[PDB]
């Protein structure tokens, strides 16, 4: 569970992606691809080429949610309930992935924010990711 | 394999009793069963609603067999099952998109059939031989994954 | 999340367990120390022979808290509270190994009650030894 | 271990450019912030009840100085990690009892702490090598397991 602690600084680091979300999605996307190529097996419809304009697309949507997760912090499971239907039961996306694109998306925000990118914030931002992963996989069985 | 001669020959002497027909759809299956994410790839197959539904599925019982009989044959090349799955390490990754995650629910999957079926017979020390194995399967499986 | 059908499932199975659960904990331990040897780092003060008195009671001790679970498959977050305290602030075992010991316990019952060990009830199993394991691990950080 | 010519020249590039004595410091305590339960090996280390507790423990900083320090040797062996690491995995395992999970967590750790540094530079295809090494070194350290 995420403390008040962890609430504000989620919300201060989130604070500072403000309009670069959309393409620190992306990266993070493009950073998983790279390293994680197994990944790409749920993607095999994209064109994974450096500044897809699919990818761009994809991390976009992916922010979005991210930062609908942080207004709705006290609410998840409903503020997301959508998009752990459609994983669930459309995507399938096994869960193991999860933690890959969590720990993307740490680096993206590690590699923009060095002056937030505190141990506190780090630790906050782990347990957020992981939060989030749980919510859109607690529909799979 | 990291297999000891004595580790070999239990793996080796157990499977001389299996029936692969009837391992084979039960292991495909129960892993449709328990982790219904897995069927995401068999839509083609039909009705895999229920327990039922996919135990009793034909399409499901014959790909079970398919994929338990390539399995039976890299156990005779444990010694390089590396080069006994490349082909189809490639078919899984560039033609069927399988996230090589399923390798290892399958052998996890595998390994209570076995249990399953053999009681007394699976016993510790031959379980873990069986570990190695499936494991040593799924990495090969995955190896030309890029 | 357990289904009614799930919750029923279990009780079924363990049900039949009965005055066995003991020797299937014993049994469950002696299968994970064999087969993930990595786990016996966490029990460097027990003599892990086949037979020892050691297992044999650490054994007794799960089987009796899977136990006291399943009658508590309602209320689980409340009837191991103690026991998610322990593991998160003194054991600290990493949360990986509890996927390893879930593993074990299946084969141990599928090796025990072939009748009862029919697919549906491996399913519930399975998602039962995930949420007692999510339990165990709900207070790590 | 998979590493292209490039993409070992890119791991000794950036490698160039680090102050193992500061990083270790920053990987280890991080470590022991993200992941509190890794604090179970360090009760002798003194009070690491918050953060700044943890990051300026003098002892957390020597004792990550020492890890990093293995590390590095460890990338003078890119070609021989398994032998490079052989008697420390032995020793995590039958002296320290260190269960492997964590070589793999501090891995994670120390690819943030290398972005957190090199901002823009530890590139997208520069964290894919790094991604290769750690799994690498992890794998070395926990050979000698058993
Ligand atoms: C916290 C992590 C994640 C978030 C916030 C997230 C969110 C989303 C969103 C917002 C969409 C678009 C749905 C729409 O069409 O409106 C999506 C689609 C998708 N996601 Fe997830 N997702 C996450 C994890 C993953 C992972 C780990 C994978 C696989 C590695 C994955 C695979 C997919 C795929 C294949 C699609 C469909 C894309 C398309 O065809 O356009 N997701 N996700
Ligand atoms: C023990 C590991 C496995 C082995 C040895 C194996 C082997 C095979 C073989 C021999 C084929 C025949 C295809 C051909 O030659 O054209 C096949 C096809 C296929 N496999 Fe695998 N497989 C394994 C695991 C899996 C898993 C876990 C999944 C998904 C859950 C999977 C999904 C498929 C699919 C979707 C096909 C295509 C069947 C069709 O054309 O309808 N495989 N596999
Ligand atoms: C299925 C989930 C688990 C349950 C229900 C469980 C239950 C228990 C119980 C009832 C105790 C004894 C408490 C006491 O002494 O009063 C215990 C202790 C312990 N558990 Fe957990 N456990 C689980 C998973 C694990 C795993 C996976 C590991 C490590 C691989 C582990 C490591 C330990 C250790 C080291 C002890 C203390 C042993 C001793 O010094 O006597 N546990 N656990
Ligand atoms: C890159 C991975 C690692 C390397 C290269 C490494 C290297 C070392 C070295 C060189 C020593 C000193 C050996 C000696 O005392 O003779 C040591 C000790 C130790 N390591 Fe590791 N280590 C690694 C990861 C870890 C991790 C992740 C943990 C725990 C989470 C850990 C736990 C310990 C402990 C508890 C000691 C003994 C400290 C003491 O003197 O009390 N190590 N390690």
């Amino acid at each position: 569970v995420l403390s008040p602690a962890d609430k504000t600084n989620v919300k201060a680091a989130w604070g500072k992606v403000g309009a670069h979300a959309g393409e620190y999605g992306a990266e993070a996307l493009e950073r998983m691809f790279l390293s994680f190529p197994t990944t790409k097996t749920y993607f095999p419809h994209f064109d994974l080429s450096h500044g897809s304009a699919q990818v761009k697309g994809h991390g976009k949507k992916v922010a979005d949610a991210l930062t609908n997760a942080v207004a709705h912090v006290d609410d998840m499971p409903n503020a997301l309930s959508a998009l752990s239907d459609l994983h669930a039961h459309k995507l399938r996306v096994d869960p193991v992935n999860f933690k890959l694109l969590s720990h993307c998306l740490l680096v993206t925000l590690a590699a923009h924010l060095p002056a937030e990118f505190t141990p506190a914030v780090h630790a906050s931002l782990d347990k957020f990711l992981a939060s989030v992963s749980t919510v859109l996989t607690s529909k799979y069985r | 394999m990291h297999l000891t001669p004595e580790e070999k020959s239990a793996v080796t002497a157990l499977w001389g009793k299996v029936n692969v027909d009837e391992v084979g759809g039960e292991a495909l299956g129960r892993l449709l069963v328990v982790y219904p994410w897995t069927q995401r790839f068999f839509e083609s197959f039909g009705d895999l609603s229920t327990p039922d539904a996919v135990m009793g599925n034909p399409k499901v019982k014959a790909h079970g067999k398919k994929v338990l009989g390539a399995f039976s044959d890299g156990l005779a090349h444990l010694d390089n099952l590396k080069g006994t799955f490349a082909t189809l390490s490639e078919l899984h990754c560039d033609k069927l998109h399988v996230d090589p995650e399923n390798f290892r629910l399958l052998g996890n999957v595998l390994v209570c059939v076995l249990a399953h079926h053999f009681g007394k017979e699976f016993t510790p020390p031959v379980q873990a031989a069986y570990q190695k194995v499936v494991a040593g399967v799924a990495n090969a499986l995955a190896h030309k994954y890029h």
